[PDB]
């Protein structure tokens, strides 16, 4: 295997790389949030309509107790994972009627009311790459079928799934409630009552977090709003196209339903007994020597229950991790800009917006990233009338034949005035300094 | 049945989902095949001569139907095990193939006539399986295969190369050759004839008596049955929590009409989880499908027993038309059925709720009954059901030229609370396991 | 308040409690009690029993040190949370949003508690804001000012810049703003005048 | 100092020798090997065995 592509830099000790432009990058986060409620009837799948088998079962009292107080548990978790998920804010911020945003479309993002469901488009997307396989109401599966579809045999060995307390429709308010807050407030929505500005004065305060100044944006508005539009389509069309992506929440689902058909199909087991079915042992031998075969039975069965309990407690410690980071990257994301690196997408992190899924949570990332860097000749510090001169901020930098002064993450020259600079100490400890003149106003 | 569930006399505020324990079975209904002929129990143990045990006779059976009490006058069996399947429930099972072994053997070797025994007869003469199902009926006959002067009409096989295989017959009279030197067929010094006659006279002792030894080997096969009980078939009863008894098997639940194609040599289809759906009734053809008494999915949800002792009943995955259909509400107790139908009666995603009326109004969650309704204890007191509010509506005056500016401020304190550590814990499993 | 703690006690309680209460169980054989096993049966076709019960506590034993474990991992989840909380937020100030407290944090005070930690989060919240009609920049004599810190607002007279968290309105000079570029591509630049010292 | 890594080294060590010496258990049979088991009994009543 090949770790990846071979590079160099070129390295010395008067050199710099200043990037010359700038890109736009959003990136989608999936992250799974909860997963599949379950609860286990232990008389009803151990002892199916059997008297006899059920007064035997009457010494193991306290394991049923036990299994349904754990799984219990697990459902409540499950519930609560997304209350501390989604419902960050408890006001519901009404969509703004008009949509002048300096240039920015988020259409694509914003719900539609034309559907029954007030969803955006990616949101639609994202439901629709996901199977979700199952809504079996009770009654079809009495009659006119042999149980080929597995949930009427889940549901006659008694095992059911519990609906969500939160449905599709509330989760999806909660997001237009956080997107309608963070386009309209910025920040101010997550630590107080909103206060509103516009998009680009927000804009320019991001830029000024991530280490630019805001003329930057005053003077790029409309480069930047296509960049952005253009890309957020660039996801819309990247995710209504391959299948690929959301592995996560399909294989969580793949694995609670793989783990429920394995519980059923476990039935069949002889266990050490004489058959695997319980009428023929109760049809063929009387009360006594047909004990044996019943425990047997009973032992192997809640052996069986044992086994998928502890195998669901353990998923659902991982769930509630990945849920609690859910929560931590929807507080400081969305709610705020992170300095923390590579937290929320590659780049300089700008804004965060948030998508519903089925069990999960997607995350798209606006982000800045430099480019089109170029070389150029630098020096510690200047001296001028036997003094050095430091810069306030960014460095000093060479064309060849000037020096000016310029910011670290963009190109832009000027004069090296005293307003630009500090002065401390003579030009004599300064390992590097250069001859220069210092401008004065 | 909540009280019951937690093993409590008091219950706490919220939802419970409890076992079941309302419906129970009262009636039982056979489905035998009419069979009319009793079955042959006086020509095979009543012939007036048997066979030798090197020669077993074995004879099928079928068509009949084993009452075996015609037997209780004639003869007494002094030995009678059964492999397999308890004597006592004998009369209440239908066989597939029955074959029936006949011989004479001495008095002291009934006991070799079992599965994993060795001696003379076990491993020249006759063999059982390991496996074997069946019963084994042996009985004295001193006074017919013995007479005055000495009956020697009864033979044994003494040398053998090697021991027979399960249920083998071998009937060659080959010299046996005992010594090295071979035999060319003619008898001597250690070449002997490989059968020997038994010496039945009427005065010896109890163990060189002649002894009448039948073997009845059986199978509950998915086939249908020839030999059957002596029991009397009864009316089907359908819709109902019934016991029911279909050629043997045994059986519990609800009989309802369906259909489905069979193949005609076979007889039971089972289910993926090893469960008997599939049969064929033997006196009307006609295929139906079994169906669970039981039903999971009800949840009481309940203030605590301190305030009241009012509940609501949530059935899972139930439309509020049927309830009472899928829960049996006809062989159920009064205080049970007002909760089947009446007044309050909501049909939400999760299913049924009866027992709650439901307001138009919204408030906070105070008990999750699930697919965002909730429910509470309101004022009289009553219990309601609704649909609980994300928060409070609000909105924010946006344009392209406004900004707003705080103009005050508050210092806030809050609190957050973190466990650390629990409880350590050892065990002693040797006092734990064995206490002294 | 204090349910978390609560519950901890009350898990480790009754957990205990249903390992102790599990000992009344048959587990398929004839009693629940050795010593009428070993009154009423000889050392042989008694080991059977012993046997039996000696497997079902067993594997009550094992149930319960694997619920201890699931437990103890979540817990131990808890307490790394506690200690990170404590070093980022007693120890320093965090401008990591809603992680010590609504609104921005400035300090915490640690307080103990039976097997917890209770952080007292003392922090920020804005009140009584007001309307303004705000300007991305100005356009004094041809060229673009933008503010060093704050932003341009207006009381519908005048122009002020101030800063964003208060407000401290302050006359617009040139050691509040700085220049770049033509008052041309600015969108929504306003004219007004720069106080010059 | 590394005491981490070398622990969790040598927890997979114990626990790899405890589930190969737990062999030699009866759990309630006449034997802890096969081999006796299957030459001193037949096929049946070797079963529970
Ligand atoms: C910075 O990058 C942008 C994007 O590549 C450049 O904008 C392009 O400019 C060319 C020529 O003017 C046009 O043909 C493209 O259509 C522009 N792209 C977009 C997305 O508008 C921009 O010119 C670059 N700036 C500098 C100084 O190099
Ligand atoms: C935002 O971008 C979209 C995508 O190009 C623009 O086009 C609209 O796309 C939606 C699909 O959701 C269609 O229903 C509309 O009919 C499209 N409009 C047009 C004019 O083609 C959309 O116009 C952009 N928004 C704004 C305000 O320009
Ligand atoms: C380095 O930058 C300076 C400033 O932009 C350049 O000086 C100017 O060069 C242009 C020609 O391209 C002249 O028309 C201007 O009059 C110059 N300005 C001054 C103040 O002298 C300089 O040429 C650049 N050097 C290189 C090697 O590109
Ligand atoms: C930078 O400029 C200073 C002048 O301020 C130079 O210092 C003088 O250098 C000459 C030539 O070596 C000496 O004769 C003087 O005695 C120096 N004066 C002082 C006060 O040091 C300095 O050499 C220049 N450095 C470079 C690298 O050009
Ligand atoms: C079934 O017949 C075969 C064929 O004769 C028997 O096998 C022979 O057994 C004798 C006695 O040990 C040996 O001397 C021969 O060498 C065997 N021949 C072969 C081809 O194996 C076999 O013993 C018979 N089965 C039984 C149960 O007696
Ligand atoms: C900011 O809020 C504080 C807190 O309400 C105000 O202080 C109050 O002022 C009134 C009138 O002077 C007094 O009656 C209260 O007793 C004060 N409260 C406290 C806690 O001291 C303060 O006046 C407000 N400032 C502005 C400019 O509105
Ligand atoms: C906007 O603010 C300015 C500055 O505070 C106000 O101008 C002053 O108004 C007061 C009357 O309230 C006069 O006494 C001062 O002489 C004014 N100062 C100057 C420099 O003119 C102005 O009135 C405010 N406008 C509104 C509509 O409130
Ligand atoms: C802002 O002030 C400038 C003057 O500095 C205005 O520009 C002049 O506007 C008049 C009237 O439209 C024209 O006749 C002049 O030719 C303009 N001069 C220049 C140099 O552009 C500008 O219109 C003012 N803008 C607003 C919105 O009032
Ligand atoms: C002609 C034989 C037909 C066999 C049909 C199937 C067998 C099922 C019934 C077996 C009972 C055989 C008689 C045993 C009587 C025991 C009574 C006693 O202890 O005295
Ligand atoms: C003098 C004894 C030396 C042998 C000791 C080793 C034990 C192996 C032989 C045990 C069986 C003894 C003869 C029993 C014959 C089978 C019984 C029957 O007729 O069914
Ligand atoms: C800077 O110079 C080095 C050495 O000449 C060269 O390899 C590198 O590509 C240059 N950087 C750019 C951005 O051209
Ligand atoms: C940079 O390295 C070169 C190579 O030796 C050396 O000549 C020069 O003096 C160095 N400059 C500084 C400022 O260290
Ligand atoms: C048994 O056979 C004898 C002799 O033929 C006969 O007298 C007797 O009636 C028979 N008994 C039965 C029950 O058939
Ligand atoms: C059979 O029963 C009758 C009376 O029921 C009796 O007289 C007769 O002796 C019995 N048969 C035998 C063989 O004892
Ligand atoms: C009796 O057996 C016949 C033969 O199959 C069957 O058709 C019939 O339904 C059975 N029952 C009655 C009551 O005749
Ligand atoms: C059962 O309820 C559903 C609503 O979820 C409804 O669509 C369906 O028609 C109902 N069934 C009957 C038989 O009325
Ligand atoms: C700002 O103006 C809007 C529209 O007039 C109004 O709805 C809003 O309440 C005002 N804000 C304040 C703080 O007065
Ligand atoms: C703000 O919006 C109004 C109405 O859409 C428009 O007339 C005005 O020119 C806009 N101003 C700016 C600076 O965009």
């Amino acid at each position: 295997m090949s770790l990846g592509a071979e590079n160099s830099v070129a390295y010395s000790n008067n050199s710099i790389a200043i990037p010359t432009n700038f890109t736009i990058s959003v990136t989608t986060e999936i992250l799974p949030v909860s997963m599949t409620k379950t609860s286990v009837d232990c008389t009803m799948y151990i002892c199916g309509d059997s008297t006899e088998c059920s007064n035997l079962l009457l010494q193991y009292g306290s394991f049923c107790t036990q299994l349904n107080r754990a799984l219990t548990g697990i459902a409540v978790e499950q519930d609560k994972n997304t209350q501390e998920v989604f419902a960050q804010v408890k006001q519901i911020y009404k969509t703004p009627q008009i949509k002048d945003f300096g240039g920015f479309n988020f259409s694509q993002i914003l719900p539609d009311p034309s559907k029954p469901s007030k969803r955006s488009f990616i949101e639609d997307l994202l439901f629709n790459k996901v199977t979700l396989a199952d809504i079996k109401q009770y009654g079809d599966c009495l009659g006119d079928i042999a149980a080929r579809d597995l949930i009427c045999a889940q549901k006659f060995n008694g095992l059911t799934v519990l609906p969500p307390l939160l449905t599709d429709e509330m989760i999806a308010q909660y997001t237009s409630a956080l997107l309608a807050g963070t386009i309209t407030s910025g920040w101010t929505f997550g630590a107080g009552a909103a206060l509103q500005i516009p998009f680009a004065m927000q804009m320019a305060y991001r830029f000024n977090g991530i280490g630019v100044t805001q003329n930057v944006l005053y003077e790029n508005q409309k480069l930047i709003a296509n960049q952005f539009n253009s890309a957020i389509g660039k996801i819309q069309d990247s995710l209504s196209s391959t299948a690929s992506a959301l592995g996560k929440l399909q294989d969580v689902v793949n694995q609670n339903a793989q783990a429920l058909n394995t519980l059923v199909k476990q039935l069949s087991s002889n266990f050490g007994a004489i058959s695997s079915v319980l009428n023929d042992i109760l049809s063929r031998l009387d009360k006594v020597e047909a004990e044996v075969q019943i425990d047997r039975l009973i032992t192997g069965r809640l052996q069986s229950l044992q086994t998928y309990v502890t195998q669901q407690l353990i998923r659902a410690a991982e769930i509630r991790a990945s849920a609690n980071l859910a929560a931590t990257k929807m507080s400081e994301c969305v709610l705020g800009q992170s300095k923390r690196v590579d937290f929320c997408g590659k780049g300089y992190h700008l804004m965060s917006f948030p998508q519903s899924a089925p069990h999960g949570v997607v995350f798209l990332h606006v982000t800045y990233v430099p480019a089109q860097e170029k070389n150029f000749t630098t020096a510690p510090a200047i001296c001028h009338d036997g003094k050095a001169h430091f810069p306030r901020e960014g460095v000093f930098v060479s064309n060849g034949t000037h020096w000016f002064v310029t910011q670290r993450n963009f190109y832009e020259p000027q004069i090296i005035t005293t307003d630009n600079t500090f002065v401390s100490g003579n030009c004599d400890v300064v390992i590097g300094i250069v001859n220069n003149t210092v401008y004065d106003p | 049945e909540t009280k019951c569930t937690l093993k409590s006399f008091t219950v706490e505020k919220g939802i419970y989902q409890t076992s079941n324990f309302r419906v129970q079975p009262t009636e039982s209904i056979v489905r035998f095949p009419n069979i009319t002929n009793l079955c042959p129990f006086g020509e095979v143990f009543n012939a007036t001569t048997f066979a030798s045990v090197y020669a077993w006779n074995r004879k099928r059976i079928s068509n009949c139907v084993a009452d075996y009490s015609v037997l209780y006058n004639s003869t007494s069996f002094s030995t009678f095990k059964c492999y397999g399947v308890s004597p006592t429930k004998l009369n209440d099972l239908c066989f597939t193939n029955v074959y029936a072994d006949s011989f004479v053997v001495r008095g002291d070797e009934v006991r070799q006539i079992a599965p994993g025994q060795t001696g003379k007869i076990a491993d020249y003469n006759y063999k059982l399986p390991d496996d074997f199902t069946g019963c084994v009926i042996a009985w004295n006959s001193n006074n017919l295969d013995s007479k005055v002067g000495g009956n020697y009409n009864y033979l044994y096989r003494l040398f053998r190369k090697s021991n027979l295989k399960p249920f083998e017959r071998d009937i060659s009279t080959e010299i046996y050759q005992a010594g090295s030197t071979p035999c060319n067929g003619v008898e001597g010094f250690n070449c002997y004839f490989p059968l020997q006659s038994y010496g039945f006279h009427p005065t010896n002792g109890v163990g060189y008596q002649p002894y009448r030894v039948v073997v009845l080997s059986f199978e509950l096969l998915n086939a249908p049955a020839t030999v059957c009980g002596p029991k009397k078939s009864t009316n089907l009863i359908k819709n109902k929590c019934v016991n029911f008894n279909f050629n043997g098997l045994t059986g519990t639940g609800v009989l309802t009409e369906s259909n489905k194609k069979f193949l005609p040599f076979q007889q039971f289809g089972r289910d993926i989880a090893d469960t008997t759906d599939a049969v064929r009734d033997p006196q009307t053809l006609e295929i139906l499908d079994i169906t669970p008494c039981s039903f999971g999915g009800v949840s009481v949800i309940t203030p605590g027993t301190n305030a009241s002792n009012q509940v609501a009943v949530l059935y899972q995955d139930v439309n509020c038309t049927e309830v009472p259909v899928a829960i049996h509400a006809n062989q159920l107790t009064p205080t049970w059925r007002v909760y089947s139908t009446g007044s309050n009666v909501f049909q939400t995603r999760a299913g049924c709720l009866i027992g709650a009326e439901h307001v138009n109004n919204s408030y906070e969650c105070d008990i999750p009954i699930g697919a965002g309704i909730c429910a509470s204890y309101q004022t009289s007191q009553s219990i309601i059901a609704y649909t609980m509010s994300l928060g409070a509506e609000n909105s924010v005056a946006y344009s392209n030229n406004s900004i707003a500016i705080p103009t005050n401020f508050t210092i806030s304190v809050t609190t957050e609370i973190l466990p650390v550590s629990m409880t350590k814990t050892s065990v002693d499993c040797t006092m734990y396991i064995c206490g002294d």
